[PDB]
RNA sequence: ACGACCAGGGCUACACACGUGCUACAAUGGCGCAUACAAAGAGAAGCGACCUCGCGAGAGCAAGCGGACCUCAUAAAGUGCGUCGUAGUCCGGAUUGGAGUCUGCAACUCGACUCCAUGAAGUCGGAAUCGCUAGUAAUCGUGGAUCAGAAUGCCACGGUG
């Protein structure tokens, strides 16, 4: 970093959506290399958020992505993941749709 | 419901509830649903008394309470009594099963004090 | 004025008149802490042996951690406060003495 | 923890207790057989067990069989 | 005799201290059923199939194979369904008792493993401190050396990433 000073790398999208950006999103919630397992979580919390708490799905993450905002939409991301899970529902899905809920309304 | 294991069995589903009774396991309590005919995953609601009597009889093979408790006490106290290596583990509250005394000995000894 | 002179050398050797001996000092300031660990330290006192081993972690500061027993001993008071701070006096003493470098 | 074909018990020992049967109860027999297991016919008599120094004399009890005689010597003093 | 032989004991002790690891404190999980995908090695005083018995550790019977043939050897995470619903719990497994397997003249001191039962502390850890810039970190299992037997260590190997 001192004399080395490279680019960052460029993941492969979002099979399902075509995103890029929610790519990297679900590496951050991804532990022990677990994607199989990881995905399905988020999948899951997106269609809680599209289907009974506003459609446009990838514009109802980008509403909640804007009001907590390359680094500036990786802190953001880090900071929903992070905070989802000290909360009191009972799965992951729950969880991160519920802060992605509280991140649309800004609170 | 009160079986001869007296302390009353949470609300659940059975398997789980027959746990609290001190000497029945995980794998105790499905012998005991398997021998009777009732299912794991039924509550204690609709679980009627014609069904709780026949889970006291197969039980009552077992001797599972304080009885248990005191048999497993004098089983020890035919050690200590007995002035054997095995019985003076025990008095002094040291492991017996050939675990280390050097560290990692919090279990047996207690909680520490210099 | 304000201060104190060391006149006398560093000993002369007599004799009590009942047995034993006596051996002056001189007038010394200094303070010689190369010798040992500061675990040493905490058995450099008499009623903080008793105190040991009632904090919360098996390895303490005892100035900046949470939890100290040796602490609230000082704060209910069997512990005067003017001993516990020249101990930590002590500690950052050494901060300060072991700089360069001294060894025997 | 031994497999059940079989009560080890040392051959020297044996016949130590065949001849205390027939000849009546002695003096205290020292012995350094720590392995082996105790039989009903040894019931009565005083085995002294070797523990690394000395011998130290075991009165056989009934509750005694099945155990080991190196059950009942320890072997480090303790302070 | 500072030599040598043998028996037993010690190297594994226990009021404590320190460094190095494993498993945890869990719903990105626990358990039950169904089920898919590895690479790299080892094997003749050896690996040991099939069949049969035991809940199981295993045992009996008994081929094949000095081996790209046969055996260890069904990889595990994952996937699909059902269950538990945030608690000292169907978390976590310590400790202890009882009943056993196998190794070996011989498993008390001091072995491994299975079965039943018991269910400590612990609900993410202070100052301080370490590893790592990509198939890396993290994690999942497998194999080997040592070895009669005795791996949370070490050496390798892949899976996901
Ligand atoms: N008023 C009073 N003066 C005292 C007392 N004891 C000593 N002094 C005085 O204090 C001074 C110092 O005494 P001194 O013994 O020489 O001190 P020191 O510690 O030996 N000095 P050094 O360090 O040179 O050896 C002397 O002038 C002495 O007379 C006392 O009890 N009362
Ligand atoms: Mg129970
Ligand atoms: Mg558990
Ligand atoms: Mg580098
Ligand atoms: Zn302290």
């Amino acid at each position: 970093p001192r004399r080395r000073v490279i680019g960052q790398r460029k993941i492969l999208p979002d099979p399902k959506f075509g995103s890029e950006l929610l790519a990297k999103f679900v590496n951050i919630l991804m532990v022990d290399g677990k994607k199989s397992t990881a995905e399905s979580i988020v999948y899951s919390a997106l269609e809680t958020l599209a289907q009974r708490s506003g459609k446009s799905e990838l514009e109802a993450f980008e509403v909640a992505l804007e009001n907590v905002r390359v680094r500036r939409n990786a802190l953001a991301m880090r900071w929903i993941v992070e905070a989802a899970r000290k909360r009191g529902d009972k799965s992951m899905a729950l969880r991160l749709a519920n802060e992605l809920s509280d991140a649309a309304e800004n609170k | 419901a009160r079986i001869a294991g007296i302390n009353i069995p949470d609300h659940k589903h059975a398997v789980i509830a027959l746990t609290s009774i001190y000497g029945v396991g995980k794998t105790r309590s499905k012998a005991i649903l398997a021998a009777a005919g009732i299912a794991e995953d039924v509550k204690i609601s609709e679980l009627s008394e014609g069904q709780i009597d026949t889970l006291r009889d197969e039980v009552a093979k077992f001797v599972v309470e304080g009885d248990l408790r005191r048999e497993i006490s004098m089983s020890i106290k035919r050690l200590m009594d007995l002035g054997c290596y095995r019985g003076l583990r025990h008095r002094r509250g040291l492991p017996v099963r050939g675990q280390r005394t050097k560290t990692n000995a919090r279990t047996r000894k207690g909680p520490r004090k210099p | 004025s304000g201060l104190g002179q060391h006149t006398t050398t560093a000993a002369r050797l007599y004799h009590f008149p009942h047995g034993g001996d006596v051996i002056d000092s001189p007038g010394v300031r200094e303070f010689g802490l190369w010798h040992l660990e500061p675990e040493q330290i905490t058995q450099g006192f008499v009623e903080f042996h008793d105190y040991l081993g009632l904090c919360k972690y098996r390895d303490c500061k005892h100035d900046t951690d949470p939890g100290c027993a040796i602490r609230e001993a000082v704060e209910e008071g069997k512990i005067a406060e003017t001993r516990f701070e020249n101990y930590h006096r002590i500690l950052e003493s050494m901060a300060q003495v072991k700089t360069r470098k001294n060894f025997s | 923890r031994s497999l059940k074909k079989g009560p080890f018990i040392d051959l020297h020992l044996l016949k130590k207790v065949e001849k205390a049967v027939e000849s009546g109860d002695k003096k205290p027999l020292r012995t350094w057989s720590r392995r082996s297991t105790i039989f009903p016919n040894m019931i009565g008599l005083t085995i002294a067990v070797h523990n690394g120094r000395q011998h130290v004399p075991v009165f056989v009890t009934d509750e005694m069989v099945g155990h080991k005689l190196g059950e009942f010597a320890p072997t480090r003093t303790y302070r």
